[PDB]
RNA sequence: GCGAAGAACCUUACCAGGUCUUGACAUCCUUUGACCACUCUGGAGACAGAGCUUUCCCGGGACAAAGUGACAGGUGGUGCAUGGUUGUCGUCAGCUCGUGUCGUGAGAUGUUGGGUUAAGUCCCGCAACGAGCGCAACCCUUGAUUUUAGUUGCCAGCAUUUAGUUGGGCACUCUAAAGUGACUGCCGGUGCAAGCCGGAGGAAGGUGGGGAUGACGUCAAAUCAUCAUGCCCCUUAUGACCUGGGCUACACACGUGCUACAAUGGAUGGUACAAAGGGUCGCGAAGCCGCGAGGUGGAGCCAAUCCCAUAAAACCAUUCUCAGUUCGGAUUGUAGGCUGCAACUCGCCUACAUGAAGCCGGAAUCGCUAGUAAUCGUGGAUCAGCAUGCCACGGUGAAUACGU
């Protein structure tokens, strides 16, 4: 029960969400591993602090795709849209700091004629 | 030099390793794709006119 | 400036290419029996005002389908002209070939038509200026909504090659809904090589 | 032939100075192959080897052994700036 | 100290011809008193109504000579293209000095 | 002669364990090719030494090394008729952080010895005592400025 | 127990001729599962736009096929008489 | 790092030597109709001399045998004789026409003036009223969502498996067809109007991000060598075949790149996380062998099924301790692997040993505004073999913009 899967760059990560201690589960791995940078850990509670509930619900985590930091964004995406599947009150809450938006960046395509996206090749004089 | 150069590459060389793809319509070495057995030139110009099934210009 | 060309730019976009078969692993050898098919069309049809040949393959059977403006001389009175087609066939195709023919209604509205039509007069020495003009007046009668034509070359014998265009109506070449034909056409003369090009913007 | 499967000696090289034995340096060999290693049989023996527009004759060493004929016919006559 | 390189298509670079160039756009020494070493771009080139094409190509730091002439034999377009050049860099020098003297 | 003028400014998230902006914004100065695990952890475990060596506080002591070596006032030089006259100006709230990072990390590349991790954790020490390269620095940016001091406004 | 496999350069053609297997193939083999979108696969084709000079100037064209998959459960006499008389037209290659 | 998306022979267009003249490639002549292929000898081969066979099928035929002609053949010249194709100003916002009017006339007006815009985009005024090619939109792709569909995809809830395995189900992702969605739509202020500023809703707000799309024309810009083609030229050769060489040279000058000058680093051990593509005379696993490049082997796959294919930076431990060094790898000697008839000129890779310049680069100069620069890996075209080039894919991920 509540899903939430969210999507960041490559990523995407299905969430369902159930009433608990507050461990987190990944891949059935620990999320103390699978996140290595106690950086890339504030990041996965923001949804959760904005709202008082950090210790009251537990994360089952089943996310695949995309780099070690895109899961990151993901899943603060994914506990985001089924935690306000759980209650429609935290939706202005959580809006205030921009977490409902899934984030629209993604790499670019290279060009031809140009080493990359925008890189461009020396030019000379003569 | 080229209705030589044409015919020559038709037969049966020495070694297979002296075979080698040459363009259908025009004939130029350089440049074939052997997907469809034309160089980059004439693919260009025969696909405009809608003859290869499949083919379209791509934007993305 | 250069300009993409206007029947490549609306490919699958809005019209459908000639060729419309699939096949793989023959791709290669279907392909340029289909170059060989339209190479021997276009030389005997050469005078019957041909413009549109599409090749249909089906589990070894091509089904081909001839567009013609005057199909009297390609079919008819005679009823022995088409049938030496699956006869000069059968040579290089070495498949059960079998060509319809399909009236072309309002031939002034066919890009192709109109392009030799102007080009045969080239050579009949007439003049530039008045050959196209009298091809934009005889096609706005068949309910296009713009042509424009022009000519280039050493032109009306000059020394110095260059180009002249007449254009009346709307030709919007950077619209995609456009449905505008086009055709380019060799006209031998013997000071040169000149060569035509024709587009119209059709009714719908 | 670079590999176990070698050596690698062009036919009609190999048969000509095999039966050239009874000369023994008594007969020039005008060949053309230049990509055929040289045996024992070839030693003391004198080949006149293509190197491009003529034919340069060289005399085979023991130390050339295992080399291939055009090692010791330089091609590209360069004489200084 | 100046470095050339001619690149003489539809003619033959001769000697006598690569002197007379080398020469010429020598002069323009005087001019400007730390020419930093450059490549200069000559262009050579004939029709078949007996005229000759010449372009120099210069670039200094911050001053980019070029001239390009057309005349009827190979010595008079190379003459009339000095012209052309000491013009540019009497223009670009007495620019930039005399206007932050307002 | 062409642009709008003002344009927006780029976010910082509050990092953990330190939390703080300038904390953020320097780990971002010292990373190159966009290694954060490599610059982020020297910085982290730089603090230690700031705690073992003068322990005071780690989110202090940095706090008024910075507002040590922040300068006052700048040179915004412009060519006038004949020569060009160094104008001296204030600086911006927003460039006042940024030229002191900048010169805390071009001048901790600079100090010579073993590891970067203690090549920046003693710069600041420096600075925090009003000396070192750092500090030296801005003092010859306010005596050059107050040097020319006419033509501030004029 | 039968499968079908259909590959077509455009859909328009593929998803009509799907449609004609799925309605004849109910009226006989009712067990008939709903045509599954299987990916299609693409290729680019960049080449250079000049003739002589100017490789910085390039044109791309590309090449998508769409494919389709038709499945029966529990067939029936006529079913394969049914799909063999089905003959769709070309651009689409069937494969029982 | 331009034609060249692959120069060992071929390619090859050049040179030396060895050869042929209705010819290597097509038409019309005339006799047979299959014609060859192969083996042996001289062969560097092309080619010279012999034997086995040449079975055509249905008076037709295409090729081949035989000699003749008409003829063929030129990557020979002219891109200032041309067609077609492309670059560049420049995705800059301009360039013209119809009717009217002013001026003896070339010309003018419209297209100017006041606002606004990315934009001759729009509004008001006006001796002008309208139109066309351009701008904008229509096209593709990315970002949110509904219905259809569950296989080769997915595993909520389950039982089982070394392992989503097997049974089972489309719950969720997922793939792809059809739709919704963004249109200054709404509100407040400002203005007379265009419009401008801010705010709410939303995934997305002010042409959302990125592509395809390049107006009249300028450079007698490039291409007769992709193809076509006027004129000129050659034709026992400026045409045709073979071997060998060369296009890879080297006192030197210039442009474009790769690797470094180390401690945010080198070395050793463990381990996690992708996207986009290719595969039938093809990909090639397990297993066994070798230090290694690689060898044997043959599974499965005409593929959401199998293979290519273990992603690398990053993370965690030990060691090295600021040196021309445990940095850097050029260069060279030996021993091997792989493709190919053949690796000397002239291929790529492996093992051992040798260990160079180089410790941040003068004058000068180049690129980039956000998933950008920077950095790290991956794949594909050409391809028997060979890319530090080219074309695409993803991982991590900045600083700054006062202003003209
Ligand atoms: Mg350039
Ligand atoms: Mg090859
Ligand atoms: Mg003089
Ligand atoms: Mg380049
Ligand atoms: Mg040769
Ligand atoms: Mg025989
Ligand atoms: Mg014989
Ligand atoms: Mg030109
Ligand atoms: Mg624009
Ligand atoms: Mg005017
Ligand atoms: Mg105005
Ligand atoms: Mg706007
Ligand atoms: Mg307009
Ligand atoms: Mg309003
Ligand atoms: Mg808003
Ligand atoms: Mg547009
Ligand atoms: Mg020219
Ligand atoms: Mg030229
Ligand atoms: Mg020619
Ligand atoms: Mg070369
Ligand atoms: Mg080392
Ligand atoms: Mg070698
Ligand atoms: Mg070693
Ligand atoms: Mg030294
Ligand atoms: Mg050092
Ligand atoms: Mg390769
Ligand atoms: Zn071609």
């Amino acid at each position: 029960q509540y899903y939430g899967t969210g999507r960041r760059k490559s990523s995407v990560a299905r969430v369902r969400l159930v009433p608990g201690d507050g461990k987190i589960v990944i891949n059935n791995r620990d999320w103390e591993d699978y996140i290595p940078f106690a950086a890339l850990r504030e990041v996965i509670k923001q949804p959760l602090v904005a709202t008082e509930t950090l210790g009251n619900y537990d994360v089952l985590v089943n996310v695949h795709g995309g780099g070690y930091t895109g899961q990151a964004g993901a899943i603060r995406h994914g506990v985001a849209r089924a935690l306000l599947q759980v209650a429609p009150e935290y939706r202005p809450a959580l809006k205030s700091a921009g977490l409902l938006t899934r984030d629209p960046r993604m790499k670019e395509r290279k060009k031809y004629g140009l080493k990359g996206a925008r890189r461009a090749p020396q030019f000379s004089k003569r | 030099a080229k209705k030589s150069m044409i015919a020559k590459q038709k037969r049966t060389p020495k070694y297979a390793v002296q075979a080698y793809t040459r363009c259908e319509r025009c004939g130029r070495p350089h440049s074939v794709i052997r997907k469809f057995k034309l160089c980059r030139i004439c693919f260009r110009e025969l696909a405009y006119k809608g003859q290869i099934p499949g083919v379209k210009k791509a934007s993305w | 400036g250069q300009k993409v060309h206007p029947i490549g730019m609306r490919i699958g976009v809005i019209r459908d290419w000639d060729s419309k078969w699939y096949a793989e692993k023959d791709y290669a050898d279907f392909l340029h029996e289909d170059l060989r098919i339209r190479d021997y069309v276009a030389k005997r049809l050469s005078d019957a005002s041909v413009s549109r040949v599409e090749i249909e393959r089906a589990a070894n059977r091509v089904n081909i389908t001839i567009h013609t403006a005057k199909p009297g001389m390609v079919i008819g009175k005679g009823g022995s002209e088409v049938e030496a087609l699956r006869k000069n066939l059968n040579e290089l195709t070495q498949k059960r070939v079998h060509i319809n023919i399909v009236e072309i209604k309002r031939a002034d509205l066919d890009a192709k038509l109109v392009a030799e039509n102007i080009a045969r007069q080239l050579e009949g020495r007439v003049s530039f200026r008045r050959a196209q003009k009298q091809a934009i007046q005889r096609t706005m009668r068949a309910g296009a909504k713009g042509i424009k034509t022009q000519v280039s070359g050493r032109l009306g014998g000059a020394d110095i090659a260059r180009a002249e265009h007449y254009s009346e109506g709307t030709v919007p070449l950077h619209t995609l809904r456009a449905d505008i034909d086009y055709a380019w056409e060799e006209a031998d003369t013997t000071y040169g090589k000149l060569g035509v090009k024709v587009w119209i913007y059709r009714g719908e | 032939r670079s590999l176990k499967k070698g050596p690698f000696v062009d036919d009609h090289l190999m048969k000509k100075v095999e039966a050239a034995a009874e000369s023994e340096k008594k007969q020039v060999i005008k060949t053309w192959s230049r990509r055929s290693t040289i045996f024992p049989t070839f030693v003391g023996q004198t080949i006149a080897v293509y190197d491009g527009r003529k034919h340069v004759p060289v005399y085979v060493q023991e130390d050339m052994v295992g080399h291939k004929l055009g090692e010791f016919a330089p091609t590209r006559t360069y004489r200084g700036h | 100290m100046l470095k050339y390189n001619i690149r003489g298509e539809n003619i033959e670079v001769t000697e006598p011809i690569r002197d007379y160039v080398e020469k010429k756009i020598d002069k323009l020494e005087r001019y400007f008193t730390e020419t930093p070493d450059a490549n200069v771009h000559v262009n050579l080139k004939v029709y078949s109504d007996k005229n000759a094409k010449v372009e120099v190509t210069i670039p200094l730091p911050n001053l980019v000579l070029r001239a390009e002439e057309t005349s009827g034999d190979l010595y008079a377009s190379i003459d009339l293209i000095v012209d052309k050049l000491e013009r540019q860099i009497r223009k670009h020098k007495t620019k930039v000095n005399r206007k932050f003297r307002d | 002669m062409p642009r709008k003028g003002p344009v927006a400014k780029r976010d910082v998230l509050p990092d953990p364990i330190y939390n703080s902006k300038l904390v953020t914004r320097l780990i971002n100065k010292m990373m190159v090719d966009g290694k954060r695990g490599k610059s982020q952890a020297i910085l982290y475990s730089a603090f230690d030494i700031i705690a073992q060596e003068t322990g005071k506080d780690p989110m202090e002591v940095f706090e008024q090394a910075m507002k040590n070596i922040m300068p006052l006032l700048e040179v915004k030089a412009r060519r006038v008729g004949g020569a060009n006259y160094q104008v001296p100006i204030e600086v911006r709230a927003d460039r006042r952080s940024t030229l002191g990072l900048r010169w805390l990390v071009n001048y901790a590349r600079l100090r010579g010895e073993k590891t970067m991790e203690v090549r920046v954790a003693r710069e600041i020490m420096d600075a925090a005592n009003n000396t070192g390269a750092s500090v030296k620095k801005r003092e010859d940016t306010h005596k050059m400025a107050d040097a020319n001091r006419a033509f501030a406004h004029y | 127990k039968i499968r079908i496999r259909l590959k077509a350069y455009d859909h328009r053609i593929l998803d009509q001729s799907a449609e004609k297997i799925v309605e004849t193939a109910k009226r006989s083999g009712a067990s008939v599962s709903g045509p599954i979108p299987l990916p299609t696969e693409k290729s680019i084709y960049t080449v250079l736009r000049a003739v002589h000079k100017y490789k910085d100037s390039r044109e791309q064209f590309e090449m998508r096929t769409h494919k389709r998959l038709i499945d029966i459960v529990n067939p029936t006499p006529q079913t394969v008489d049914s799909l063999m008389r089905l003959d769709l037209p070309s651009g689409v290659d069937i494969e029982i």
